């Protein structure tokens, strides 16, 4: 995907702020009450009960950093969003059985999450950079299914 | 026809909203068509700049529709049913629209409300809109 | 929310589809898992081969739901009320795999009733089934 | 887009026996009666207000073979189908202003067009691969939305 330089910078100063620790978890957790037949694929991960309690799961937390340090990775390769998420497709696809219609309702929390925590800071331009982002995360993640 | 969670969840970040909501449905249209340019297709003889008092205007319809149907979110079908017709035959607008605005909505909603956008009230929010989408889709089911 | 004119098409296509009822949904079941195999995982208990005895029975539950909204096509969020909390919190079906299975589901009848599958009634039965999985779909809101 | 060598072989038999006339009509026309919002981009073409109408349009005709004709384009170049739509992608990008989702519900309407053509031919693994073809073409007619 390809951002104007005025997006480039908008989306870095941002993501500059963003709590690598806590707002995967944030958007993977909103992903599973939000759209709770996301949790068949992540029964694993313990107790998803509540809402406090899907918030609160430490293997949510994990696993939410590890998909922040994915967004992360593509937010540095946007020229190369298929390599940069080439065998995370295959694990998707083939081993996890995952809709790539899910890829983008979890760019779109993300976004929610981004707008929750920055407030007016979040503009209308500086979503739109980060729709380009997650649309491309989304895409790439898609590549292994077309 | 939402949960009584639901519908209780949408009726309190409703009332957060209050005054506010012909503004945040402004900011969700203007969010809308610099996010997804194919929806300025369908406003094609409006005034689409930044704080265009057109697009608050139409906010402002969106807005008071919104607001109509969490007073009357048990019987939302008859609330809506003017504007299904509308949206529907006359505008022949596509259903990923739908979803476009009401994730426009939601993004919006966030950004105001940082207390309230809990992710319980983001699920809620999100069903509810969903059920307005539905609703003014009707006539394609 | 079907049409009046919708309804007399659906009756009429799944009237001539007749005792065939049970082997179309065990086909549209079949080419919903060749043709999209991430919904093969919802059933790991199965013998998914060609002419599976266990697809052949399924298809029967799928037809029989489908026979019985087709004769309660006017009330139908009660005629499917418990498959809707069957899909959505116990199976958590992605709603996704509903949109696949109604194709596979229009496929199937394309293939066999070339008389009856006209534009008009293709429009009727898509009308049918999202109707269906909105009900199916109606614990997500 | 990855069909197999068998697969490939299967949706070229097939296509070798479509009526290059009348199926893109066919396709066309049912979109346009299927998912009526459709109409909005042909609103030059003339009647549309009923299922008859639409199907016995010139118009509808016509166009349907320009579409039929661009797929027969796809078929013939499947492992390039990003630069065979490259010119396509971005006129229904930036002209038509099309949103990507109606490419996969013609793909799908025109799935549905061969299997009302060819009957019991139109068999489970048949339709398996023609989704491969319809999906990878609208992924491609997509590209330039990216
Ligand atoms: C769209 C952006 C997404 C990204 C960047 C992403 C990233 C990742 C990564 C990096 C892993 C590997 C974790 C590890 O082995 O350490 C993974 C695993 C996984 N992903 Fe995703 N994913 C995304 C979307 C989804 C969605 C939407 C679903 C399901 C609804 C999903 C379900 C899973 C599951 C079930 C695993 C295995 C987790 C486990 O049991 O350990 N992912 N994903
Ligand atoms: C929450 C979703 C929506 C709500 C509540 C809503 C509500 C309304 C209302 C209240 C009106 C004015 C009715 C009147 O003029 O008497 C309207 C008009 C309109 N809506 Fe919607 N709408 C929604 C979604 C959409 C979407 C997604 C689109 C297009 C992307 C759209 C396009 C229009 C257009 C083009 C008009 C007419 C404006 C004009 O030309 O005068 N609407 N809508
Ligand atoms: C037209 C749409 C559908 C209808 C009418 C339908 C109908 C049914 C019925 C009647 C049952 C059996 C309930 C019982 O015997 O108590 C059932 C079970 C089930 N359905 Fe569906 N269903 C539909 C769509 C789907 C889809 C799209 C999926 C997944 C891709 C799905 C997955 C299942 C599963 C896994 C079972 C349980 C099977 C078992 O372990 O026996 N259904 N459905
Ligand atoms: C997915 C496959 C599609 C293919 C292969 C395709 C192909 C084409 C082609 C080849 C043309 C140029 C016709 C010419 O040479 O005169 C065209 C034009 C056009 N397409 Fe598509 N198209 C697709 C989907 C869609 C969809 C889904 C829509 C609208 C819902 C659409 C709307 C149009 C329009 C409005 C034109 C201009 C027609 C005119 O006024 O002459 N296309 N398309
Ligand atoms: C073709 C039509 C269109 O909208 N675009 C813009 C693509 C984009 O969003 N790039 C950042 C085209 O070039
Ligand atoms: C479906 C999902 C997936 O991983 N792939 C790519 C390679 C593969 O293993 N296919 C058999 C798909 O095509």
């Amino acid at each position: 995907v390809h951002l104007t330089p005025e997006e480039k910078s908008a989306v870095t100063a941002l993501w500059g702020k963003v709590n690598v620790d806590e707002v995967g978890g944030e958007a993977l957790g909103r992903l599973l009450v939000v759209y709770p037949w996301t949790q068949r694929f992540f029964e694993s991960f313990g107790d998803l009960s509540t809402p406090d309690a899907v918030m609160g799961n430490p293997k949510v937390k994990a696993h939410g950093k590890k998909v922040l340090g994915a967004f992360s990775d593509g937010l540095a390769h946007l020229d190369n969003l298929k390599g940069t998420f080439a065998t995370l497709s295959e694990l998707h696809c083939d081993k996890l059985h995952v809709d790539p219609e899910n890829f983008r309702l979890l760019g779109n929390v993300l976004v929610c999450v981004l707008a929750h925590h920055f407030g007016k800071e979040f503009t209308p331009p500086v979503q739109a950079a980060y729709q380009k982002v997650v649309a491309g995360v989304a895409n790439a993640l898609a590549h292994k299914y077309h | 026809v939402l949960s009584p969670a639901d519908k209780t969840n949408v009726k309190a970040a409703w009332g957060k909203v209050g005054a506010h909501a012909g503004e945040y449905g402004a900011e969700a249209l203007e969010r809308m068509f610099l996010s997804f340019p194919t929806t300025k297709t369908y406003f094609p003889h409006f005034d689409l700049s930044h704080g265009s008092a057109q697009v608050k205007g139409h906010g402002k319809k969106v807005a008071d529709a919104l607001t109509n149907a969490v007073a009357h979110v048990d019987d939302m079908p008859n609330a809506l049913s003017a504007l299904s017709d509308l949206h529907a035959h006359k505008l022949r607008v596509d259903p990923v629209n739908f979803k476009l605005l009401s994730h426009c909505l939601l993004v919006t909603l966030a950004a105001h409300l940082p207390a309230e956008f809990t992710p319980a009230v983001h699920a809620s929010l999100d069903k509810f809109l969903a059920s307005v989408s539905t609703v003014l889709t009707s006539k394609y089911r």
